[PDB]
């Protein structure tokens, strides 16, 4: 029917909920043209595999998602991040197929979960590699009060500050929409900048790297100059490592700032109102007081909470923090910082 | 017997031109050089005319370049009398030669150049061994060849490899380093046989330079996960000119997921926290803001070891902070002693001479 | 003594599921399988429900898939009595397992499956040895392990490697193949650790499939240029399911530039024209229009050898032309004899039994 | 001043001339902003090298180019393909720098060589990886009668049929301009689709591969459907290998044509009026009659002649052909086919 604008009071933000989608779900929103195409070839992507990725590990299910997450821990805003049904959608090599699937995903998550329960709302997958489609689906649905962000991936064919993606950024914030980039495989390059990892420790910890490279590119691209309006977030990427990254950027900039004579501000200054970060999975330093220290060294105003329901490495909404974590800041990432990012009114 | 010396663990020789190797190559490769009108494999890691390339104060040569002769490096590095020994790294990109037997041959000529024209000239210099990464069994053979000359004190490797250094393919290098009692150093720079990030080519050299800390995380994760530190338990790894503030967040996630996936790498019995603190060392230049007040004492808290940091000036590169401003970051004399002399004694056993 | 047999040099077993390996793995890996809820490494080379995947006429199993049991393959391949022996290639993508010791272990389990459940069941089947390309010294160890069982008749490799097969890194595989008197075959498919072209990811599977002929040019150029054929002069290379009409233009440029750059690869003394005609063989399915009238006689003109083409049906894949329409391309009985029996006798020495 | 439209009569086309440019040449057309930037960092590209590439081997010089090429062999149209001064320009990682350099290159080659001698004309380098710039320089200069094609490279970050490049194709043929793609290093991927070559035989012969992959992508992208006007050429890529490529495409299409249900025509049918090919370096089969056979198996109407002056593997304008080469066809690639491609009137 019609929705209210997202309302945050009293209650906590979860910037990363992964809804559990059933098989017979996206076909009502999928033209036959693609249904038999998936029958014949499946969703080809950057692998040589038919089903798996590179590194392989109310009603329908609303109730299990309302009961043991949205009620268990008092969650009042949960942001819906659907990769794809049963391997992310926008990374399919057939980009026309990819667009149809996010089209279907967007329709379904709206029609089936956020409207039945406006506590949740959605970040819309778009084809970040065919910007024509990204802008087209932003205009299609990003006007809905049921859309709260654009959803991209940590891995892309070019760094996120490249100008291939600038058509998507205007579209996105010409709709007053922030963009989240969620941890991802594929993209077109190896796991690391120096090869494919072998063991699961390298794979899982390697996810941090792609975020480092994306942050640097977004800042030194001048992207947040040409888009002073733009607010982007890094999800399932581990907040703590960002602070020495940001620190090293500034220290190198001081010497080499002349290569980029257009970058209005000093790189770390761009963080203020452009770079947020989800908290899951929570960083666990050996001395637990380093966490708060590192959190505000990045930025205390730009860290949003997340569970990653229903993933195995989910964080209990307050067993996640260590012994004497600063209460002011815990409160700011549970409520205030997410509020700020998604653009709800105080 | 001895007191550990002040060792600068990262200073640089700059090959004047690809012609400086002509004396050291076979007749066959030599003719090839003068016949190819000598393509220079000078890297872009520190661009010739960028701000990081060299100091304003630096003694320069005929063409205005610093660090092309030992006479010029020695005159600057040892001026104030505080340094006892310096570790020379020559970054000329033989590693980016695609022809395998040329990579082999220039690497050895390069090392002959270092020995005869730098090490022979000042008993105060030491060097790393440039090795043909393209062909690891040949890189191991290059290591064996110079194992005799104990003026060569570590094995040089680029931060960005072709395959991660933990892959079986790369084991001969670690075996050879172990056999020769030599640390392996990873110095910033790369072979560029893939995009230098997981998400493509960085547009600016400033982006590349800062971002190269991501690849080192990948390499340590690789080296340790695949089990280099159990096959070759005497291994020492020095991270040269790559920052160090990124380590504690990295190590904490490694430890967290090690604990999660222990049966996947069942040869890794100690924690990668303990492993990294024992086996990995890192140079101080650039300090990346650790020179700022209090920051250096704090980073050793987050690293949880005072044995890791080893002193370097990165001569002749220009950084925001200078070699000794590292002192403005700690109120701990005992920690400065560890950085300036004691931690590098783990790498090289260099005591103060007379 | 003997008359060479009609050998189908490329037919396929399709692993029903990653569960079919559970009997052949260590307790450790087996538990891992059932615990990972069994990710299937089924490749996308011939997509499950595409037109190339299987014939309309093909005997199928419980779930409607062809070639999951030997009983079904044998019943189709040997129906009309014309084939004497078939060479089984199981393409299940163990090669795309990134965990090295899992790649090792599934590769051997895969080969145990082929032996016990296919080779044990029909004396008319032969197989290639699936090998863990990720770790070439282990791939060589897999080759040595099955060298005893002379029902295994070549070494399988994917058309798209991680590094080109001529690189030193990959020498153990050629050495092991040589030692065991086995040809190495390159079959279409890949490890996909880089984009499958020099210019990025192909959008369609039709684009990928056709275009994979480009990588084979790269591999032969690599294998020969680096000197595999002089280090291991008994080497035989069978190109399976990769076309063959692209060869003559490729070989002519190779020969032209060999003549231009002879001192760069001074170990290559014969022409790559002569080398390729002696050492490389190739299967006929797909024929790529060589079945059309006159085209097959002409391609042997441009190849300049009648020893290269070996017969295959590529069972159970569906191609535009069928296994025996290759006859509509030549008026030469003597050439058909070479294709059906004599050229494959160079690979395997399989004579007609009784 | 003002030029006549290119006029072809009596005389032969050379679709690949590499002009010999001097140092102090592009600075009059280069803003100071870039001059000191090149002083400080040089033209960074997809290498880790400061000067060399991955695989490293009237007046000013008009006279040597008029005398021993444009007069020696009666050449009446020579197409100017400047990579860059002294490593192609458009591949520089700083894409703003890249644009300025083709801007400068275009200005110089016009002001200095084609106007002083209209026998030559120019293919304008553009930044094929930042299409905004490509369209911008097409409109800037591609209207000139001194521009006869757009100039791209054999190696790109995505296959040439991708839609990233479609903004360049409309611009290009909305200016009645064909596009040439010249043999190239870099691009962003390895030498081959399966790794970096080692010896010079693999490197030089490997150049053929990238053209194979580009042809397939341009055709099966549906690109020549959405741009029925578009005429593209492959230069220094070896014509002969294309025919079995085209042949294998059709044979696979017959089985798998259902994956691409929009491709109006049968793939090889797109060659007719969309795919041309330069002849240098000439293919030398062991039996020399296979050449003509293979040439018309590709297409006899779409093969244009080239010398590659002044490169070492140049072909004498008629010592290049074998014993009894068909005279009709020799004549069609010397005069007729180039005429057809560049759009001169008969
Ligand atoms: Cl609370
Ligand atoms: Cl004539
Ligand atoms: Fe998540
Ligand atoms: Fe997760
Ligand atoms: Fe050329
Ligand atoms: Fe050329
Ligand atoms: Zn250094
Ligand atoms: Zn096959």
């Amino acid at each position: 029917g019609t929705l209210p604008a997202p309302s945050v009071t009293t209650g906590i933000v979860d910037a990363d909920i992964h809804p559990v989608p059933q098989d017979g779900a996206l076909e009502p929103y999928l033209d036959d043209r693609w249904k038999k195409h998936i029958r014949e070839y499946g969703v080809r992507t950057t692998t040589g595999l038919q089903f798996i990725s590179e590194y392989p590990q109310p009603g329908s299910d609303r109730e299990l998602l309302r009961t043991q997450l949205l009620d268990k821990h008092n969650i009042q805003l949960g942001v819906l991040q659907c990769l794809a049904p049963g391997n992310p959608a926008g990374q399919a090599l057939n980009q026309e197929l990819a667009a149809a699937l996010c089209r279907a995903t967007n329709d379904w998550q709206l029609e089936h979960l956020v409207y039945p329960d406006p506590r949740m709302r959605a970040a819309i997958p778009v084809t970040f590699e065919t910007p024509d489609y990204a802008v087209a689906e932003i205009e299609r649905v990003g006007a809905d009060p049921g859309v709260v962000a654009v959803l991209g991936t940590s891995k892309t064919l070019e760094p996120l500050g490249s100008r291939k993606y600038w058509p998507i950024y205007e579209a996105s914030v010409a709709q007053n929409l922030p963009i989240q980039f969620h941890l991802s495989q594929g993209g077109g390059h190896a796991n690391t900048g120096t090869g494919w990892t072998s063991y699961h420790t390298e794979y899982h910890t390697g996810h941090v790297q792609s975020f480092q490279s994306q942050l640097l590119s977004l800042v030194l691209s001048g992207t947040f100059d040409r888009f002073p309006t733009l607010k982007v977030m890094f999800v399932e990427g581990n907040v703590a490592h960002f602070a020495p990254l940001i620190q090293r950027m500034d220290y190198t900039w001081e010497t080499l700032r002349g290569e980029l004579p257009d970058l209005q501000r000093k790189p770390s200054e761009y963080i203020r109102d452009h770079i947020w970060a989800s908290t899951q999975p929570i960083d666990e330093p050996e001395k637990p007081e380093h966490l708060a220290e590192l959190l505000e060294e990045f930025c205390g105003d730009n860290v949003v909470f997340a569970t990653d329901y229903p993933h195995f490495d989910f964080d209990d909404p307050e067993t996640a923090f260590p012994r004497s974590f600063p209460v002011d800041l815990r409160d700011k990432i549970l409520r205030g910082n997410g509020m700020r990012f998604f653009g709800v009114t105080n | 017997d001895g007191v550990p010396a002040v060792v600068d663990c990262d200073v640089h020789a700059v090959l004047p031109s690809p012609h400086s190797l002509i004396p050291y190559l076979d007749e066959y490769w030599a003719d090839q050089l003068v016949a190819q009108l000598a393509p220079t494999y000078e890297p872009n890691y520190h661009p010739r005319g960028s701000a990081i390339a060299q100091h304003s104060d630096a003694s320069v040569d005929e063409n205005g370049r610093a660090a092309t002769t030992a006479e010029n490096l020695v005159k600057d590095v040892f001026a104030d009398g505080f340094t006892d020994f310096a570790v020379v790294n020559c970054l000329y990109g033989v590693q980016q030669i695609h022809q395998p037997r040329r990579e082999m041959a220039h690497a050895r000529a390069l090392n002959h150049w270092i020995a005869n024209e730098w090490l022979d000239k000042d008993d105060r210099l030491r060097a790393s061994i440039v090795v043909p990464q393209g062909s690891p069994r040949a890189a191991a053979e290059e290591i064996d060849f110079w194992s005799g000359d104990k003026r060569f004190v570590q094995v040089l490797l680029l931060g960005q490899s072709e395959l991660l250094y933990g892959r079986e393919i790369n084991w001969p290098i670690w075996e050879a380093a172990e056999a020769a009692g030599l640390p392996v150093t990873l110095h910033i720079g790369g072979v560029f046989r893939q995009a230098p990030t997981s998400v493509g080519w960085p547009a600016s050299h400033l982006e590349w330079y800062v971002g190269q800390q991501s690849n080192i995380e990948a390499q340590l994760n690789s080296i340790i996960s695949e089990g280099i530190l159990q096959k070759f338990p005497k291994t020492k790894i020095l991270l040269s000119e790559l920052g160090f503030n990124w380590l504690p967040p990295f190590m904490w996630k490694f430890d967290k997921l090690w604990k999660s996936y222990r049966p996947d790498i069942p040869w890794v019995q100690e924690s990668p926290l303990e492993l990294i603190r024992e086996h990995v060392r890192v140079t101080t230049s650039p300090s990346d803001g650790a020179e700022e007040a209090g920051r250096l004492d704090s980073i050793v808290d987050r690293l949880g070891s005072d044995r890791m940091l080893v002193y370097s000036s990165d001569y002749p590169h220009k950084h925001h902070s200078g070699p000794r401003d590292i002192e403005n970051g700690t109120h701990s004399p005992e920690l400065l002693d560890r950085i300036y002399r004691r931690n590098a004694f783990d790498l090289y056993n260099l005591v103060v001479p007379s």
